[PDB]
């Protein structure tokens, strides 16, 4: 029979600062054990402060990016310009995924970008359009490689003070964004390792409120 | 359904400076419900230890025949068995059940007596042999074990660091597996001595 | 046909000797010399190449054998007996060793294995 | 990827050092490289335990065979007996084999499939990785390859499966087996896939786990008096 | 939903400094009989882009009068149909995007995987692929079927990154492409020796080369292989 | 599972 | 794990904070309670879009319902009004258990439990412990009707804690509601990793641990 | 599973329905009554399918409403039977059948007579002096074949299915958490405390 | 593409080189015409384990005739071909042609389908490429040709099959068997494509 | 077993006779040569019902064709037929051949395989006849071939089709297109077979 | 589906075992005894497949008592469960395994000690404070985690399972007919009449 | 079946 | 996949 | 896949 859906593999992640948010992704595209592309990017500008990315079957990633980006346009023009907040964005994406309840997008969807109060911000979306605010997200086929250490090393988990042999928590601290993308950086290069899908290079998508800045660094190609 | 994750559970080793260390949760279930938290999954006999991950009555059923096989070996060459030869007795063993095989993932350790070598040795199913200097991973949880010991590890750690590394390890992937935690125990291993914790997690 | 004796040719007698095992070891008399001397760094094995005929190429004919890289053997006896010994010496260091252990088995094990089956041909049937 | 390549006074092997379990890569540095004889190597694909278990146990054969008939062992001899163990069990132990040597008959490249399928050639190519390989060994193979071009073309081969294949990656390992000669094994031959230094120290300070007990193991037997 | 009948196989592509360069063999295969020798699968869309298609023929067929049909269109109430408004490379690839993702949404593909080739207005070079999935992606080298699996690893030894394609010339470009196309005739049992080959070039404009053979092959070292192992004759 | 180039 | 009982200080609501794809802990901090308005609580159980779209729906629903009657609108109706979507839904593979827990002059404190099914029922407690719905709670020898506020939290939040402990699909946190005349309390989340070594020291239970 | 009896006395009609609701291994309520009122003199029992059943017994609760208002009169429950088997045999070929079991007691004013009709999710409708649905019916037919008398008292009428009851709790595997028994007489609907 | 014919001289076997897995040619200078005697050969189609397999096993059974009992007639091969395909049909996918060459009986060709059933021919084709060439080999094929017009009868059919067919290509490999000895020819495509 | 093949003069189409359900032939005398306008024929392969269906409709839109635009060209026929095919590829088992003759053009053959796909020929051949003569018909198609050679040519190709096919059977029909008219040639096995 | 429960006091083992045998819709007994004393200071509660369960209880308690009048000597509980289980891991990968779930209760008389070991049909160990099979296991397990103390006294350990049975029966949907309950401690195994 | 050269 | 206590 | 004229 024909089959609607594929894997195009990849894996993306958004980290919340205090003043500031990443969203990363690998620009490695891939079928099978074939590589499609070494560069295609996965993480968009998709105007008010939002970056947005839909990981997993990447025709579907693409039809969803392309409708929330009509969406931000047509709320300019129903709302007399009006600054589409992050929390807005988050409920009219959940609305576009839940659309197609029983024809899904088989997609990751992570948005990252500052709230009202101008705070960092990163939601995570399931394919059928569940979402929920976190301060960590990692999604795609490294998702299970990556989450445990963002548990670990952004949220302090399972770590104590010591000499107090597990009776104080570390004291959970707002990172700075050189220490976020560090993190950024070691998750990919830890995945890049041991996952076949995750590879070439590594896309970073900042956002403050001076606006949306792009860093790239390279990934192993084996 | 799938043998391998009815009972679920981990084991993780790793290298240091003239050390190993082995460590597994303590958990035994019937798939969603919780059994029992005294499950250890780490056997040794004589230097050499052992970690089995999979379905719960082969983790017993090997524990048991690998006993059996290691006192023989020991009677006739009158010496303890090593790690690296070991590891060929247990993959002989797995392959021999290649077409009905034992649904476990066994995790070698120890240091060679003569050499002083740190060794540890990871298995599939029917015996096959990963024979890594960094670490080893198996289990229900082993996908999130290699995310935190690729990130974590770095070589020649001394023992009572080497115990932090291998611990967060442990913690931190069993956290987000189901069917892992409720508990986990840490065997560090030097050439004569050998110290064991358990270790403060979640019981959920 | 079949294989009908399933009994021992090998008996005590009255005296609580086993005649066939001490008329082997008469066979074994009769055999020419071999000896084995160790040192601190190593051990010689050694024999005299008795050629049936100066025709024959002794070269051919090796009383001094291979069992494993580290594991030699020589005899005193019959030679045919020694050679088919020296076969299945050869087989079971793999069958019964390498082939669980993945090494070499230690020279009194392989011994201790050659002693077995000369042991069975002295009670089987 | 496995590749094999007939050169004038031998062959050559290559092998890239990557196993996966489903998408994730368990052995970042494995051996598929495998002596059945001193100068009859093989490479395999497929199943690990397969290939492993089946070159033990022919190399194992070929051994007490060597002993028993005084001679060297054969190539051809290997291969026999290999492709009517993997044709007795109909493809259900997935050993792919590429199997190279030299003996008193001269020097020999075959390829061996899972069912019993044998075949013969001067540069063969097995494994998820054979199609980025067989096109470079395709596009740059002529006859009457020199031992230095060989182990390039065979190399090259390797990188096409290591950079294009999920499956293959790592490093590649090489095994040259020239006639009146010692079979060479180069172990690591190139290291293009080294991991760069990480941006920071994930060394934690000593206390930090939470410990419930502590206790000595007894790794000793038991003690005199 | 359907299964192809008539089918086409490898289209394989790549950018050079000044353009871009894509082929295809002139096979329509009906299962294992090589039924078609005749068949063109690449289609040029005005003077700046060519359309290569494998898969089912009956849809390629179907997709050569959508492009047909587009070209028509654009004309219409268009003075500057053959200047500032001629159709670019990135409107007729979007176009089929569009079609290709919405009828694999009604469970009724086109059963294809199309590269779009050509040249922009400010020079720069275009080469995305897209399938009956809709799913789409650009790199240097592109490549269908066969040809992603064996043409990619050899025009990907020419142009490895982005950097490497300002020092790629059409003639190196074009010998890789001819070679892959070779391999791809020893290799893949669904190939014919007949191909054609489109360079688009931001300078010389469209050069369209039909009945193109497949030749300087090696098969001389056959003679010398007898058996399966142990046979000498 | 089992590991498998 | 979602609770809900009645007794004379009105309703408790407590819940888990564990979502599930498959084995894997997808996250351990959801909000699995619904503030549908001031009045109006709902529970969730099952798919976790299926609940959230559908909850989320309903406080609209309930929103117009007081714009056009000029009154609140009463557990009953609201939770008729998700039971009335869903059973047009039905068969459609909609995975949806949830109580709807609110208090009005009219009745009274209500829970009604509405299914995907199109079930719904009015009951004094309603469970749900992995994939079952019970009448009855995780414990229920506690249960007795004249209970402190701050005693019936308790029970609870416990109750959350040993499906939490026992169930792999269960833990994160427990969040705690208290609905009463003039609306419902928020007392806030607690983290079961904490909790469970608190309660264990304090009440002398989970003795099949050690710790 | 659910029981629904019925028994037709001299001079009213006794509905007895199991007050679980059971869904695999699981008891969502003990306390659940399996029956509407759809007119002053006419009550119906259901067992089925989860939401089936209540809906189903609501919209015919409704239509049977909207009837009496309009006309300022009662449907007989020989008319009443017909309007919900022919709902029910309109379902069977429809899209998605109602998977509901109904039993109908009411007393004719008219004829001053009591009537039980059994109908399926088939729309298959028969008057019966005692009547059930499921595992249980089996056992109480054969039971009541030996005991029900046609000029039965409504006491007589409880005791016997006291008995039937009593009996189906001993052989019956699953527990069904008791019974609601209701009474359909010309003074209308009352529902029997003790059982 | 395999066929034996049978000509005035002897016997010649001629087969294209293609192996392939799905649409992927695993070998493109495979060697399908197979000694099992010194002037006894075999063409090989279907499952390439499965006739390496039975060709090794019919070469063993020769070569210990040849030692009890001499030289070996074309039929005995075929026998020998035939009992192991037809004892073993159920787990075997083998098509072979069997042509020899005595000085009594001089060329004989045998064809063995799947079934394990014997046919004597004059000639024989078989593979998936036969198919495309039946009209043409029928309508070409005369009785005690010459080697040089058998050696074009063989080139020009294989030629055809291999342009037709996926399955077949690469070089087309001949044996000619006669009193004269074993010669074995090759055509490149550069020559076979032109005809 | 269906061919039409182009000569000088114009194009000739030509069919077997048999028709069949699994192996029992239905119809022995069957005309596949069917007209959808004066000098516009077709061939037809695969289901005699669908075939049937799609050639009444083409004839039917040349009917009114024709009487708006005048004769309609062989190339709108093709088109027509590939529009219905094509549009229609999930529900039609249907391998059609068109032939036509115009003054402009002459002699034209357009082929339409199952996906509906169109391929224009100096010759064409389809049906499950049409594999075995693969290679007869390549070795033996010439252009610009006399009327009587054209006739010979397709008279050998389904006289072998007919031998090697199960499916294929009965008598030759033949249909001529040119200048001159539309001529009808039959030949029967007795002429054929000895070929 | 059976209940059996197993809690382990300071000084005793105590086993709760339901009475009911049910096939499908039918209760086949309301009186059974789930349970075989293996010897004098051990006994085994078994729960699954119809014929199995009683089949290997008894088997295993042939074997206990052939040990015991060999050596004159009881085997310790440890022993005996380690016996059972290995016998049961046997079985798993036998033609057609037993499906059977155990309880073990033992008193050691060497070590003075009370021990419980749940083993599970595939031979998968542990010794527990208490312990269950089936779906009342969920239920019990979280209900005793709460209570149960290590130095309950044998009076406290029956409180605690009355409490267990009767929730279990309010929240269990099958009625299981009550439970039979056995003490093991230093004087032997002796039955509870009261429950 | 259905008639079918 | 998508999330599910 | 298995090698297959
Ligand atoms: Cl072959
Ligand atoms: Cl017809
Ligand atoms: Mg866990
Ligand atoms: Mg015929």
């Amino acid at each position: 029979q024909f089959n609607p859906y594929g894997d195009n593999g990849g894996t993306i992640l958004g980290i919340a600062g205090e003043d500031f948010a990443v969203l990363a992704g690998d620009t490695r595209n891939i079928t099978d054990y074939s590589i499609n592309s070494r560069y295609e990017p996965k993480v968009f500008d998709c105007g008010d402060n939002i970056v947005m990315s839909a990981n997993g079957f990447a025709a579907d990633g693409d039809a969803l990016v392309k409708r929330f980006k009509n969406s931000v346009k047509w709320y300019h023009f129903d709302h007399n310009d009006k600054k589409l907040s992050i929390n807005s964005a988050a409920r009219n994406i959940q609305h576009l995924l839940y659309g197609k309840r029983f024809f899904p997008y088989y997609v990751h969807t992570i948005i990252a970008g500052l709230d009202e109060d101008g705070k960092g911000a990163v939601y995570s979306f399931d394919p059928v359009g569940s979402y929920e605010r976190e301060q960590c997200r990692a999604g795609g086929a490294a998702a299970s490689l990556i989450m445990p250490f963002l548990d670990n090393q952004v949220n302090f988990k399972n770590q104590y003070e010591p000499g107090t042999n597990g009776k104080v928590k570390k004291p959970l601290k707002y990172l700075s964004v050189e220490e976020v993308i560090k993190l950024v950086r070691d998750s990919f290069t830890s995945a890049t390792e041991r996952h076949i899908q995750v590879g070439d290079g590594l896309e970073i998508l900042i956002v403050t409120k001076d606006g949306v800045r792009k860093e790239f660094y390279e990934l192993k190609r084996d | 359904s799938d043998p391998s994750s009815i009972n679920g559970g981990i084991v993780v080793a790793m290298t240091g400076k003239d050390c190993v260390a082995i460590a597994c949760d303590l958990r035994l279930g019937s798939q969603s419900l919780g059994v029992s938290n005294k499950f250890e999954k780490i056997f040794h006999y004589g230097h050499v230890f052992l970690g089995i991950t999979g379905l719960a009555t082969d983790v017993t059923t090997l524990n048991e025949m690998f006993r059996y096989k290691t006192n023989l070996y020991k009677l006739k060459e009158e010496r303890a068995i090593e790690p690296e030869t070991f590891t060929q007795l247990v993959s002989s063993s797995l392959y021999e059940r290649r077409f009905g095989p034992y649904f476990v993932g066994p995790v070698v350790a120890g240091i060679n007596s003569k050499s002083g070598k740190p060794f540890i040795a990871g298995f599939d199913l029917i015996g096959c042999i990963d024979e890594a200097k960094d670490f080893i991973v198996s289990g229900t949880a082993s996908d999130q074990l290699f995310g935190m010991c690729e990130s974590l590890y770095e070589p020649n750690l001394e023992p009572e660091d080497l115990f932090e590394t291998i611990s967060q390890a442990l913690l931190n992937a069993a956290d987000r597996d189901a069917l892992s935690g409720w508990g986990a125990v840490v065997y560090i291993i030097k050439k004569d001595e050998v110290v064991k914790r358990y270790l403060k997690m979640r019981q959920d | 046909m079949t294989d009908r004796y399933s009994f021992s040719l090998t008996t005590f007698s009255p005296s609580g000797k086993l005649g066939q095992i001490d008329y082997a070891l008469t066979a074994v008399k009769q055999g020419v010399t071999s000896l084995g001397i160790k040192a601190t760094n190593g051990v010689v094995i050694a024999t005299e190449k008795k050629s049936s005929s100066p025709l024959a190429m002794s070269e051919t004919l090796s009383k001094v054998s291979l069992l494993t890289p580290d594991i030699g053997a020589v005899y005193s006896g019959m030679g045919p007996d020694y050679r088919v010994l020296v076969d299945k010496s050869r087989k079971v260091a793999h069958t019964s060793y390498k082939r669980i252990y993945g090494e070499y088995p230690p020279t009194k094990l392989l011994v201790s294995e050659v002693a077995k089956i000369m042991q069975e041909a002295t009670q089987s049937g | 990827t496995i590749v094999g390549v007939k050169f004038n006074n031998g062959v050559v092997i290559a092998a890239d050092t990557r196993s996966t379990q489903g998408p994730i890569v368990a052995d970042k540095n494995c051996a598929k490289l495998h002596r059945i004889s001193p100068k009859i190597w093989c490479a395999g694909a497929g199943t690990a335990a397969d290939t492993e278990a089946v070159t033990q146990l022919i190399g194992s054969n070929i051994e007490l065979h060597s002993l028993y008939t005084s001679r060297e062992p054969r190539v051809v001899s290997a291969l026999q007996m290999l492709k009517q163990h993997l044709f007795k069990y109909q493809g259900h132990i997935g050993a792919y084999l590429i199997v190279a040597g030299v003996d008193p008959t001269g020097s020999h490249l075959f390829s061996i499939h899972a069912h019993g399928s044998t075949d013969v050639g001067y540069y063969l190519s097995l494994g998820s990785g054979s199609l980025a390989a067989m096109a470079v060994l395709e596009s740059h193979w002529k006859q009457d390859l020199t031992k230095e071009e060989a182990i390039k073309l065979a190399s090259d081969a390797i990188q096409a499966g290591i950079w294009n294949d999920l499956g293959s990656g790592s490093n590649v390992d090489v095994c040259v087996m020239e006639i009146g000669k010692d079979a060479e094994y180069l172990r690591n031959y190139l290291t293009p896939n080294v991991r760069e230094e990480k941006q920071k120290s994930y060394k934690f300070p000593r206390g930090t786990t939470a410990v419930l007990k502590e206790s000595i193991v007894n790794i000793c037997d038991i003690q005199e008096e | 939903t359907q299964q192809p009948i008539v089918t086409g196989t490898s289209v394989i592509s790549m950018k050079y400094d000044n353009g871009v360069i894509i082929a295809a063999d002139n096979l329509g295969s009906y299962g294992s009989l090589l039924r078609f020798n005749g068949v063109e699968r690449l289609i040029p869309v005005g003077d700046n882009t060519v359309v290569g298609i494998s898969g089912d023929i009956s849809d390629m067929q179907h997709i050569e009068r959508l492009l047909k049909d587009l070209v028509t269109e654009n004309a219409y109430d268009n003075p500057l149909a053959d200047a500032e408004e001629a159709l670019e490379p990135s409107y007729i690839f979007e176009y089929l995007a569009t079609v290709m993702y919405q009828r694999r949404s009604k469970m009724n593909p086109l059963w294809n995987a199309i590269i779009v080739a050509g040249v922009q207005s400010n020079g720069d070079q275009f080469l995305r692929y897209v399938n009956l999935l809709g799913v789409t992606y650009s790199s240097p080298t592109l490549a269908t079927g066969f040809g992603a699996h064996m043409a990619n690893p050899l025009l990907r030894k020419v142009v490895d990154r982005e950097s490497d394609i300002p020092k790629t010339t059409v003639q190196v470009a074009e010998e890789a492409i001819v070679n892959a196309m070779r391999v791809l005739y020893y290799r893949d049992a669904r190939s014919s020796r007949n191909f054609s080959l489109a360079i688009i070039d931001k300078n010389t404009g469209l050069t369209f080369k039909k009945n193109l053979q497949v030749e300087n092959m090696k098969w001389d070292f056959a003679k010398d292989i007898k058996g399966y192992g142990t046979q000498k004759i | 599972x089992f590991l498998f180039x | 794990t979602t609770l809900a009982f009645r007794f004379q200080g009105g309703i408790i609501v407590a819940v888990d904070s564990r979502a599930t794809a498959g084995n894997w802990v997808a996250s351990q901090t959801v909000k699995k309670v619904i503030e549908i308005n001031p009045f109006l609580l709902g529970t969730m159980a099952g798919g976790a879009a299926d609940c959230q779209f559908w909850e989320t729906w309903l406080g609209s629903q309930c929103r117009l319902h007081e714009l056009r009657e000029k009154e609140r609108i009463s557990v009953a109706a609201a939770s008729k009004i998700l039971s009335n979507l869903v059973y047009q839904y039905k068969g459609a593979g909609l995975s949806m258990g949830t109580m709807i827990c609110g208090y009005t002059r009219k009745e009274g404190p209500t829970i009604y439990y509405v299914d995907s099914d199109g079930t719904r029922l009015k009951g004094d407690i309603f469970c749900v412990v992995s994939g079952q719905t019970f009448a009855y709670g995780v414990l229920d020898s506690n249960y007795k009707w004249d209970l402190s506020v701050e005693d019936a939290l308790y029970l609870g939040k416990r109750s959350i804690l040993a499906a939490a402990h026992r169930d792999a699909y269960s833990g994160g946190s427990v969040n705690l509601y208290h609905v009463t005349e003039d609306g419902w309390i928020y007392h806030g989340n607690h983290d079961v990793g904490e909790l469970f070594w608190k309660v264990k020291e304090e009440e002398g239970s989970f003795n099949n641990v050690i710790g | 599973m659910d029981i629904i009896l019925g028994i037709r006395v001299q001079d009213s009609v006794i509905l007895a329905s199991s007050k679980a609701v059971t869904r695999g291994i699981s008891v969502l309520k003990d306390s659940d009554d399996k029956t509407r009122q759809l007119s002053p003199h006419t009550l119906m029992s259901f067992a089925g399918e989860a939401g089936d059943t209540v809906q189903f017994a609501e919209y015919i609760q409704a239509n049977i409403q909207l009837y009496s208002i309009r006309e300022d009169y009662e449907l007989s429950p020989q008319a009443v039977s017909s309007f919900v088997r022919q709902e029910l045999a309109k379902s069977i070929r429809s899209r998605r059948p109602y998977q509901v079991n109904v039993l109908i007691g009411g007393y004719d004013k008219k004829k001053n007579k009591p009537e039980l009709y059994q109908i399926d999710y088939l729309g298959t409708k028969v008057e019966l002096p005692y009547g059930a649905h499921g595992y249980s019916g089996f056992y109480t037919f054969s039971l009541l074949d030996h005991h029900y008398r046609p000029d039965m008292t409504t006491e007589e009428g409880l005791d016997l299915l006291k008995l039937c009851v009593q009996e189906l709790e001993k052989r019956m595997p699953m527990d069904f958490k008791g019974v609601i028994v209701k009474i359909v007489d010309k003074d209308g609907i009352r529902q029997v405390d003790d059982f | 593409s395999i066929m034996a014919v049978t000509f005035k001289d002897g016997v010649i076997l001629g087969a294209d080189s293609r192996t392939t897995t799905g649409a992927y040619i695993a070998n493109r200078v495979t060697d399908k015409l197979t000694r099992v005697h010194d002037k006894i050969w075999c063409c090989r189609s279907g499952s390439a384990a499965d006739t390496q397999a039975i060709a090794d096993i019919v070469q063993y059974h020769l070569e210990l005739y040849t030692s009890q009992y001499g030289t070996p007639s074309t039929e005995t091969a075929a026998s020998v071909f035939k009992e192991l395909c037809y004892e073993n049909k159920d787990n075997l996918t083998a098509g072979i042609i069997v042509a020899g060459y005595d000085d009594k009986n001089k060329g004989e060709v045998y064809t063995i389908p799947l079934g394990g059933s014997v046919h004597k021919l004059p000639y024989a084709i078989a593979g998936s490429g036969s198919t495309f060439i039946y009209g043409y080999c029928d309508k070409n094929f005369r009785e005690n040709m010459s080697k040089e017009e058998t050696v074009d009868f063989i080139k020009h059919s294989l030629s055809q099959a291999i342009k037709w067919d996926g399955s077949s290509g690469g070089v087309i490999r001949m044996v000619v068997l006669t009193a004269a000895g074993v010669e074995r020819l090759i055509f490149y495509p550069d020559e076979y494509e032109q005809l």
